[PDB]
């Protein structure tokens, strides 16, 4: 089973029953209670879905030549005062989240409104779920990169890519205002798996008394 | 408890002589409630952990 | 030439790594 | 078996099972079996790196280029930051794979092939040839570094300078010439 | 000083968040019955 | 209820004491459940690694804070008109006047003025910019992480050193003397010759250009040729300006002796030469013991051979090698005694012979450093004697040391304690009598009746060093004497110029006040030593408790029988000796501070006349120098000294709080706690909440420890606040 | 003043000759009387310290007097120390005499 680095030894509780199990959890956040792990997975899926929708919207507005996504909040002109929009969104989201809560409390998964599984096309399966999990994770990192590029650089998802393609050796993260910090991260991460291997060699994999983040 | 805990900071807090004292104190009481909340949780986790 | 913000951030990250090594040593000592 | 010193015996822990075993261990560092195996692998790795380094230094110096100790201060297509980052990631992955391959099989290798022996040519005679060549390369690299420290000249240029007048252009003469060079 | 905002975040973290977390964890650990 | 993982007996305690004792006995590995010698040594080794990492992190933090919020670069340009900045201040409780009052050395906001002297030290070793300090902090951070990894690595079975490896005393001493001491000193000499010396001459030499700069014009040739004298050709001129090239030189290994005229500190070339000689001697000493190369010494044979005939010393030192190698407490006691003595030596040498540039001019830093090192030395000495007692009660074997020096010194412990008591009684009787006599004659308005004994012996020793203020004309005081002519053209010129000047602390002038205070110091030392020695020698047993060794090093008592046995264990002796050590260190620091206070203000007459009686000490030193401190904050406002005034009151409060645990004992509190428990178990609403551990009063030994901790903390905090506020508000 | 080559060579040769023909008997007697370091009655190697095992390149040498290579290094070190002390003292041109 592929892991988060070649030859990685997954934790004892990360046998592989769950989807997208790459044996990654250095802090051992979901190694105590199984219900908490299920809730964590539901939260991960929700964040991933929101990230995919956000990434798709940001990319679509950039491809059509619209202004920056981070600045688009003040460039929207239409009816309904800001307070009215806030109230409408809060009420509709409260009812939607209540329905989602009921769906999770019943079928253990997400849903849309009264529909517990919400699958008009009947495209539900363990193979399709893994696609959703991986796509959501990729979209989450994509949105994180979007925000990071908008903060460090003054470009968008397409402009940053164009700048990198123009000069890949001089237009990278290590040459920006956060390059030094980045250089310190890679250098550490580059030796993180090997160091872990040492622990698995000199100390062994016989579990530990405590957990990094117990919670 | 939460209702009776605002008054003290309202009339005696460091920013009591400012018009925005009510808001600051509401936040202070919320913080105090959260603190005594973790206190209740710790007491429950330590007291109830076994049967007899 | 005062130290910049990036230098402080790098020092804090290195300190975080050092703290991780320290907690590992403490766990090994507890055993 | 020939020993590094005439009239002595091997330090017991060394009996010839390893390539290039000359009974040289005055300090007795290999008194631990596991540590001895790790030290043998480390010696091979250091020798290979030194061999590649010496070959590269000599090759670049023959084709002109810049001094081996001044190549880092040159200008390349990418800055030192991104260059070091990319190298760190690549070397980390390669070394991680090499270490994992050593855990399963206590031998050398590359990527996922342990041992990495394409086209064969592996034999006890080749094992000692690599160890001896590697040791010579490490000694040569140390000589290169110290010579460059005293005389800011490359290996070939230093050899030619010595051949011009060996009795007054050696390591003893380099100490007196230090004020004329440094500064 | 560079990054004037750092002390305003680190001081409360080391004096309020870290001590509360450490005391809670220590209190929960010194009364576990089976460690 | 099983937290004391190392003590199963403590885990069964159903009271709160289990938690208390669970923390006070965490480092006593020898008393933990299922503990062996190998595991003990391995745990100690890993703990040493952790401590080293902590020290490295502390130094890195100091460097980072100075380079991030300090004024090191500005202080370099004006080392005499700028106050060093320790770190910034971010306190939400500060008011506007407090924020404005703590802004001093040109800082953006409130900061703390440094008092540890790191600025002078870093400036003297070659550091000049903030980037260098940041680089050093990062390097120390990496070093700390490396040591942490080493500590974790040596705890693994593949890298666990055997117990015999820890007993290899010859190899360890060889490597520590030749490598830890010699090689380190040689490396420091290299740094001084390559960076410190060139930097002090206005030439910058860093990692980017140290390979293209010659430390000396004639590089390495004189060293290998033997012409070492060529390295001391032209030293820094007497009109040299630090950090600049005016009046500089090219020498790197001089021996002028004395102090730099501008910085008022030792010459860098002299310190480099000192470190080089020290490195050579230490390496040579390191090549003494036998390891695995057929040559060297065997400490066991040397000890077994140190047996004088006639049996004056009995068996001599037979079995001492094993007594020291097998017992960890013996080694710890020896190390603590040596470290404490060295700390005292460091404190006594840094004020009389300033080694850092512009350090003598910083009166606050000098006083703080001296007091800090003296207090550290006192605590370390108490620990040394305490561990010696622990050794006698836990690792001493009478059969293995039958007839050697240990058994013989224990055979006549009564004579030792009796003579210590006699010396203490004599010193106390006479010192107090002379002080009271002077006080009485001063009160009656007759100062001419004072008993002022001239310290002729100390004055004679001072004259032997070159001081001509007493008209002795002895060795170095006579220009025609053999020692005077021998070093006439070596170090004597500068040494004499510095010792005959009253503008420095190199052998200050002494009088009757110094005589009385020195005898008071002798009293404190003798009484503290008497308490510690009596506790260590009587640790195994006395007439009142013949089987004391069977009860361990620390225990509450032996009951009220046989007349009473309160404070009878060796731990109690150490406990009583801590008070005396604090008193002795207080007397020493009071003397040093008052003398230097009068010297800095150019008024030696104040101390010369008011130190002969105690009223002068209380009025002209404590009450006189406390005006600015107690005025840090008043009904009119506050200044930067408010922090010291608050710390002053804080120390007084902690000290008084400790008085409670010291005077009140366990009995009253147990009944009071029982009453409180009854009240809680009978109060409605609160009945829903129960305690997991039965509340009980503090233990007898625990109470003594808490009281001593409070007493010491209040003592140190109060004196630190007073010292810094008094010497900082004036200079 | 003093030739570094001549002084160093003479001092090293003299030290080696003294340690090989003059001080060898007393050195051997002292070594036999002292022996290897022992802890609790047994050598460090016997107690379990593998790194404390005596090196084999000194156990026996082809020299008829048993003069090992370590002996050569020790005596050469003493000779060099004396030679450099003489050279350094002769290099200085100051008056150190107490007369
Ligand atoms: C320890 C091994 C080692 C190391 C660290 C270096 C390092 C370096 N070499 Mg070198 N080289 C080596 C071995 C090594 N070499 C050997 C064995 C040879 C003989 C085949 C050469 C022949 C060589 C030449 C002809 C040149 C260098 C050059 C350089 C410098 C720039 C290289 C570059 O642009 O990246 C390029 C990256 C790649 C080509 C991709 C890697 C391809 C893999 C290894 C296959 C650099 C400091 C250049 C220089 O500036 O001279 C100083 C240069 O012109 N090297
Ligand atoms: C032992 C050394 C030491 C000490 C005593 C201090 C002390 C202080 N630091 Mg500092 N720090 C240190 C090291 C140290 N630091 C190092 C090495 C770095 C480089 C990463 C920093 C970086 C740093 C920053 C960026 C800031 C401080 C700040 C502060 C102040 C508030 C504390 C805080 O909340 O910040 C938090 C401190 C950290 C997040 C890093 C410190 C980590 C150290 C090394 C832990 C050492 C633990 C110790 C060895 C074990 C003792 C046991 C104990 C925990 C029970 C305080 C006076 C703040 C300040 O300036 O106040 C105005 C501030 O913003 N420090
Ligand atoms: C060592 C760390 C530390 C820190 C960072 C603080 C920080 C603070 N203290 Mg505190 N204090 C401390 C230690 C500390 N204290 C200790 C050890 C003691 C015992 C001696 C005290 C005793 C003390 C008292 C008696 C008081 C403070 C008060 C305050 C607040 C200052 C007034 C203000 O800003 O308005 C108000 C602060 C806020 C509006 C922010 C706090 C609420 C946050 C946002 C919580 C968010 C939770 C949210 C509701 C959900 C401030 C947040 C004063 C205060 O106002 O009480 C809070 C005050 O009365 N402190
Ligand atoms: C050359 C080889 C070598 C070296 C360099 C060391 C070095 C060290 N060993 Mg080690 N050891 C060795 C060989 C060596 N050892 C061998 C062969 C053995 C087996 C026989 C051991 C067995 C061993 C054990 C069991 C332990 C050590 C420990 C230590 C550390 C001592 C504690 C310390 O750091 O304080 C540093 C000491 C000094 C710097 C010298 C002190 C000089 C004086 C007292 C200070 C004053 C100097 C100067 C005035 C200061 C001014 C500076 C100021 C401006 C700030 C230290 C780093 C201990 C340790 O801590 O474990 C990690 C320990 O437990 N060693
Ligand atoms: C290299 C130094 C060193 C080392 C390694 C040891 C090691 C050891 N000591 Mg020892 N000791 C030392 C120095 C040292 N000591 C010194 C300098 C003193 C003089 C003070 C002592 C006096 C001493 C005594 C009397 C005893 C030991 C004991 C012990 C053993 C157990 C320690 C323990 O139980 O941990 C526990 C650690 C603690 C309980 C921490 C103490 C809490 C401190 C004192 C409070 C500090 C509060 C802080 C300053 C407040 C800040 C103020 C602020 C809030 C305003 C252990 C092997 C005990 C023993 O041998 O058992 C038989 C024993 O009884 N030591
Ligand atoms: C100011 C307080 C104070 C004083 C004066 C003393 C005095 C003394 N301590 Mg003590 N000590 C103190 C505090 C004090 N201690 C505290 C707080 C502790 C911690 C609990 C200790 C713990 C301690 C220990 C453990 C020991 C001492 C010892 C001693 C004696 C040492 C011998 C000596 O110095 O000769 C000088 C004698 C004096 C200075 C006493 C004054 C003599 C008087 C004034 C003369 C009488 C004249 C007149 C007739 C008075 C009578 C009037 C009356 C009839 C109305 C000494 C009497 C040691 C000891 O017993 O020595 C053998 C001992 O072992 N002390
Ligand atoms: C200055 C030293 C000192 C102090 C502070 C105390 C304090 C106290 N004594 Mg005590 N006592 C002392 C000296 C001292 N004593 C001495 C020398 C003796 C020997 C004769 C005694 C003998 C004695 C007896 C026999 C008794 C007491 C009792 C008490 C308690 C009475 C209850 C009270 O006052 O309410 C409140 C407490 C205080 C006012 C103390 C100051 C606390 C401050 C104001 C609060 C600060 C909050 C804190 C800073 C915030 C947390 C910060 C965080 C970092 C922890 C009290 C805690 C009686 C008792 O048990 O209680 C009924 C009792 O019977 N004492
Ligand atoms: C530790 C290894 C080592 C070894 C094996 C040697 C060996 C030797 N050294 Mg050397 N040396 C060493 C370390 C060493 N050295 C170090 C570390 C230094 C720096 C202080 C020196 C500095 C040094 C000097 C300055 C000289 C030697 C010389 C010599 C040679 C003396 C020949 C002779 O006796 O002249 C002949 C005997 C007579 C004329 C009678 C000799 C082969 C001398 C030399 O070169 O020989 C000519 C010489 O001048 N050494
Ligand atoms: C075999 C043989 C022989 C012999 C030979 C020989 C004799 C050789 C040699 C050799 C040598 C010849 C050796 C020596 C050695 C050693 C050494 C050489 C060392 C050293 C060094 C040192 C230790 C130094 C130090 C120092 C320094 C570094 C600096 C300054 C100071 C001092 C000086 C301290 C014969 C012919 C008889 C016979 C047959 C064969
Ligand atoms: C109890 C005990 C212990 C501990 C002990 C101790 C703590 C000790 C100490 C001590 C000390 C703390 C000491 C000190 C010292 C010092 C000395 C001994 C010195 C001296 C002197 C000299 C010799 C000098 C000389 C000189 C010079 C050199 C020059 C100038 C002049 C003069 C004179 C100064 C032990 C464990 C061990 C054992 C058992 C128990
Ligand atoms: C006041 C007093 C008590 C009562 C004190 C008790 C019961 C302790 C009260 C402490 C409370 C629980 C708060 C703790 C205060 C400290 C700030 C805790 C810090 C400790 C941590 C670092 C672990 C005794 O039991 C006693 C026993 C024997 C001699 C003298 C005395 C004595 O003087």
């Amino acid at each position: 089973r592929p892991t988060w680095y070649p030859g990685a030894t997954p934790p004892k509780y990360l046998d592989g029953t769950m989807l997208g199990d790459y044996g990654f959890d250095p802090l051992r956040l979901g190694s105590k209670d199984k219900d908490v792990l299920k809730y964590y997975r539901e939260g991960e899926l929700t964040n991933g879905r929101w990230a995919m929708a956000a990434v798709a919207g940001i990319l679509f507005t950039d491809l059509v030549g619209l202004g920056p996504w981070w600045e688009a909040g003040a460039k929207v002109e239409s009816s309904f005062d800001l307070k009215t929009l806030i109230i409408i969104e809060v009420v509709t989201f409260a009812i939607l989240e209540g329905f989602r809560v009921k769906a999770y409390e019943k079928t253990g998964e997400t849903g849309l409104g009264p529909f517990a599984p919400f699958d008009p096309l009947n495209m539900r399966s363990d193979e399709t779920r893994l696609k959703e999990l991986k796509n959501g994770r990729l979209a989450m990192l994509a949105f994180l990169g979007f925000s990071s590029q908008a903060a460090v650089q003054g470009k968008g998802p397409i402009e940053c890519l164009q700048a990198h393609l123009a000069d890949p050796g001089h237009n990278n993260i290590f040459t920006s205002s956060v390059g030094n910090e980045a250089l310190a991260a890679v250098l550490v991460l580059s030796i993180t798996p090997c160091l872990i291997e040492a622990k698995n060699r000199l100390q062994g994999t016989d579990e530990e008394e405590f957990r990094p983040l117990p919670w | 408890h939460g209702y009776l805990l605002v008054g003290p900071f309202i009339k005696l807090g460091p920013l009591r002589d400012v018009e925005n004292v009510a808001e600051i104190v509401g936040c202070i009481n919320g913080a105090a409630t959260v603190l005594i909340l973790t206190l209740c949780l710790a007491y429950g986790a330590v007291t109830f952990q076994g049967e007899g | 030439m005062p130290i910049a913000d990036y230098q402080v951030f790098t020092a804090l990250f290195l300190a975080l790594a050092t703290g991780i090594f320290a907690v590992r040593l403490g766990v090994a000592l507890y055993k | 078996r020939t020993l590094w010193l005439p009239g002595i015996q091997a330090p017991k822990h060394l009996d010839g099972k390893l390539a290039g075993d000359y009974g040289f261990d005055p300090l007795g560092l290999g008194v631990d079996s596991d540590r001895l195996k790790w030290y043998a692998e480390a010696e091979k790795t250091n020798g290979r790196w030194a061999m590649a380094a010496v070959a590269g230094i000599l090759f670049t110096e023959i084709l002109g280029k810049a001094k081996w100790f001044e190549a880092g201060a040159q200008e390349y297509w990418m800055d030192n930051g991104p260059l070091l980052a990319v190298e760190a990631v690549i070397m980390g992955f390669l070394e991680l794979k090499r270490f994992q391959g050593w855990k399963e099989t206590g031998t050398s290798g590359f990527l996922n092939a342990f041992p990495f022996d394409p086209a064969g040519m592996n034999s006890p005679s080749m094992a000692t040839k690599e160890v001896k060549n590697g040791r010579l390369a490490m000694t040569a690299f140390v000589g290169f570094a110290v010579q460059a420290l005293l005389t800011r000249q490359g290996p070939i240029e230093a050899l030619q300078s010595h051949l011009s007048s060996p009795f007054t252009n050696n390591f003893v003469g380099s100490i007196n010439n230090l004020p004329n060079v440094i500064g | 000083m560079s990054a004037q905002f750092l002390p305003s975040i680190l001081v409360p973290l080391v004096g309020l968040v870290f001590p509360a977390v450490a005391m809670a964890s220590m209190f929960l650990y010194i009364e576990k019955e089976e460690i | 209820k099983l937290f004391p993982k190392f003590s199963q007996a403590l885990a069964q305690d159903p009271t709160t004491r289990r938690i208390w004792f669970g923390i006070a006995t965490a480092h006593d590995f020898e008393s933990h459940d299922g503990m062996t010698e190998e595991r003990l040594y391995q745990k100690i080794f890993a703990s040493h690694f952790g401590q080293l990492a902590i020290i490295f992190l502390w130094t890195s933090g100091n460097l980072f804070h100075v380079a991030w919020q300090g004024n090191f670069e500005q202080w370099v340009q004006d080392p005499l008109h700028i106050r060093p900045i320790a770190h910034a201040i971010w306190d939400p409780h500060f008011g506007q006047p407090a924020v404005e009052a703590f802004t001093r050395g040109g800082a953006s906001g409130p900061v703390n003025i440094s008092t540890s002297g790191v600025y002078q030290w870093w400036y003297t070793i070659g550091l000049r910019t903030n980037q260098e300090l940041y680089t050093g902090s990062i390097f120390l951070l990496v070093l700390a992480a490396l040591f942490l990894f080493a500590g974790w690595l040596h705890l693994q079975p593949a890298f666990q050193p055997a117990l015999s490896w820890f007993k290899n005393a010859e190899s360890r001493l060889n490597h520590h003397l030749a490598g830890l001491f010699g090689v380190s000193s040689l490396a420091w000499t290299g740094h001084l010759v390559h960076v410190a010396i060139p930097e002090s001459r206005g030439q910058h030499v860093g990692w980017d250009n140290f390979l293209t700069v010659l430390p000396h014009p004639a590089g390495l040739t004189p060293f290998f040729t033997g012409n070492w004298a060529a390295y001391a050709e032209n030293p820094d001129s007497a009109s040299h300006v630090f950090n600049t090239a005016q009046g500089s030189g090219t020498a790197i290994l001089t021996f002028l002796g004395g102090f730099h005229p501008q910085t008022q500190s030792l010459w860098l070339t002299d310190m480099a030469h000192h470190h080089l000689a020290i490195a050579v001697i230490f390496i040579l000493a390191g090549h003494m013991y036998r390891t695995i190369f057929g040559i060297g010494h065997s400490m066991r044979e040397i000890l077994e051979a140190q047996t004088p005939p006639s049996g004056s010393l009995g068996a001599g030192h037979k079995g001492l090698y094993d007594t020291v190698n097998n017992s960890l407490h013996f080694q710890l006691g020896l190390a603590l005694a040596s470290v404490g003595t060295i700390s005292s030596l460091v404190a006594q040498h840094m004020y009389s012979l300033p080694p850092y540039a512009f350090l003598a001019q910083d009166f606050t830093t000098q006083a703080a450093l001296y007091t800090h090192h003296q207090y550290i030395a006192g605590f370390i000495m108490c620990g040394a004697f305490a561990h010696g007692a622990i050794f006698f009660v836990r690792d001493y074997d009478p059969a293995q040391n039958r007839g050697n020096v240990l058994a013989r010194i224990l055979d006549h412990k009564e004579a030792l304690i009796s003579h210590l008591s006699w010396a203490s009684l004599f010193l106390g009787f006479h010192t107090l009598g002379l002080y009271v006599h002077n006080d009485v004659v001063q009160a009656f308005g007759t100062p001419e009746k004072q008993i002022l004994i001239e310290p002729v012996f100390a004055q004679w020793i001072q004259a032997a060093h070159g001081k001509t203020a007493y008209g002795f004309d002895f060795l170095l005081s006579s220009a025609t004497s053999a020692p005077s002519l021998a070093g006439q053209a070596l170090w004597l010129p500068g040494w004499l110029q510095g010792i005959n000047s009253d503008a420095n602390s190199l052998f200050l002038t002494i009088g009757p006040g110094d005589f009385l205070v020195h005898h008071a110091i002798a009293l404190g030392l003798h009484t503290t030593t008497l308490i510690l020695v009596k506790g260590a020698l009587d640790a195994r047993g006395s007439k009142l408790m013949p089987d004391k060794k069977d009860f361990g090093y620390s225990f509450p008592c032996d009951g009220p029988g046989r007349g009473g046995t309160c404070d009878i264990s060796a731990w109690d002796a150490f406990y009583l000796a801590v008070f005396w050590m604090l008193n002795t260190i207080g007397w020493v620091t009071f003397y040093w501070h008052w003398k230097h206070l009068g010297i800095w203000q150019g008024n030696v007459n104040q101390f010369n006349e008011s130190s002969t009686y105690l009223m002068g000490w209380l009025r002209d030193y404590l009450w006189l120098n406390s005006s600015q401190l107690i005025n840090g904050y008043n009904p009119f406002g506050m200044n930067s000294l408010s922090v010291w005034a608050w710390m002053f009151l804080f120390g007084h409060l902690i000290y008084a709080t400790g008085f409670m645990f010291l005077i009140s004992w366990r009995g009253y509190w147990q009944e009071l706690i029982e009453t409180l428990a009854w009240a809680h178990e009978r109060t409605p609403l609160a009945n829903l909440v129960r305690w997991r551990d039965k509340p009980v009063a503090l233990s007898i030994v625990q109470a003594r420890l808490v009281g001593l901790t409070h007493f010491s903390v209040g003592y140190v905090l109060t004196y630190a606040a007073f010292l810094i506020a008094s010497t900082s508000g004036k200079f | 003043l003093a030739d570094v080559n001549l002084v160093v060579g003479g001092c090293t040769v003299g030290a080696l000759a003294l340690g090989r023909f003059v001080f060898l008997p007393f050195h051997r007697a002292s070594l036999a009387k002292a022996g290897m370091p022992k802890q609790n009655g047994m050598t460090h190697l016997q107690a379990g310290d593998a790194r404390a095992e005596e090196a084999s390149f000194i156990l026996k040498t082809n020299d008829p007097a048993g003069f090992t290579v370590v002996d050569v290094m020790a005596w050469g070190a003493l000779g060099h120390a004396a030679a450099f002390y003489i050279l350094a003292t002769s290099s200085l041109g100051l008056d150190r005499n107490p007369f």
